[PDB]
């Protein structure tokens, strides 16, 4: 059996984490809040559960995932 | 169900975060997952739909039990 | 998300998109405010077993400012103090809000109630 189209389709509902990643700031709050994180080391999100799209950065990055995962 | 965490049983805080609505303020879950509301929901409204009603001795003659579609037609 | 999956960054986006929907609810802000509490519980006993402002209590006192000019009122404004008492690190923040109950809240019967209350909390009588 042969499927047209050939594309694959996402399933059709999203698990909460993968929604998260879409929400931007605009309250007064939310910049605050948005603010302080980022001054100071704190991740907006979780890195394991919300996946991103498909150099030293990345590396440390990575060591965060395996601390985060430890 | 509604507050049985795995916080709860490893103590990280004092006190847990609380939903205003509870269960039993609700009419509860259909399920039981251990050793009916809508049933007897069931049965009473089924009963006020019944021949016998309040003043059935006062009439004096029985509705038929039964009637041809032909005359009710 | 926080106390089965340990998420604290998850459970703060479904908090701030909450107050979006509902920017008026006192339930949602006096439950946002404890839930930044217990991250930084969390984030004090992660430092015992090997940033310092939200060590010390700052993340949850954004909310306070915040949460108290959106809702004018008393009965939250000493609410938010119940919590607060309750969380036995970071007495300053309990501190902070105590004062600002009286400076800003005046002309109300209730914060000079509870400052009397306060008050009060053969020899022995």
């Amino acid at each position: 059996q042969l499927v047209f189209p050939l594309e694959k389709e996402e399933p059709a509902i999203a698990p909460i984490e993968h929604v998260l990643s879409g929400w931007k700031a605009r309250t007064p709050l939310e910049q605050e809040i948005f603010n302080l994180l980022h001054k100071n080391k704190q991740p907006v999100t979780d890195p394991l559960l919300t996946p991103v799209e498909k150099l030293e950065e990345a590396k440390m990055r990575r060591a965060e995932l395996q601390r985060a995962r430890a | 169900f509604l507050n049985s965490t795995k916080a709860k049983l490893l103590k990280l805080t004092s006190s847990s975060i609380d939903p205003g609505l509870s269960i039993k303020q609700l009419g509860g879950l259909y399920i039981n997952f251990n050793a009916t509301q809508i049933k007897e929901k069931k049965k009473n409204e089924l009963l006020q739909k019944a021949v016998i009603t309040p003043d059935f001795e006062k009439n004096h003659c029985v509705p038929p039990y039964s009637e041809s579609k032909y005359q009710l037609q | 998300e926080m106390e089965d999956r340990l998420s604290s960054e998850s459970a703060r986006q479904l908090f701030l998109r909450a107050l979006r929907f509902h920017p008026e609810c006192p339930k949602l802000y006096k439950e946002y405010f404890r839930m930044e509490l217990m991250h930084a519980e969390k984030l004090r006993k992660e430092k015992e077993e090997f940033s310092e402002e939200i060590l010390k209590g700052e993340l949850a006192w954004i909310i306070y400012k915040n949460s108290v000019s959106i809702i004018k009122g008393a009965e939250f404004h000493v609410s938010l103090l119940s919590i607060a008492q309750l969380f036995d690190f970071a007495k300053d923040l309990q501190k902070e809000i105590y004062d600002d109950l009286q400076a800003l809240h005046t002309d109300d019967p209730l914060t000079w109630d509870y400052v009397a209350r306060r008050e009060l909390e053969q020899a022995k009588a």
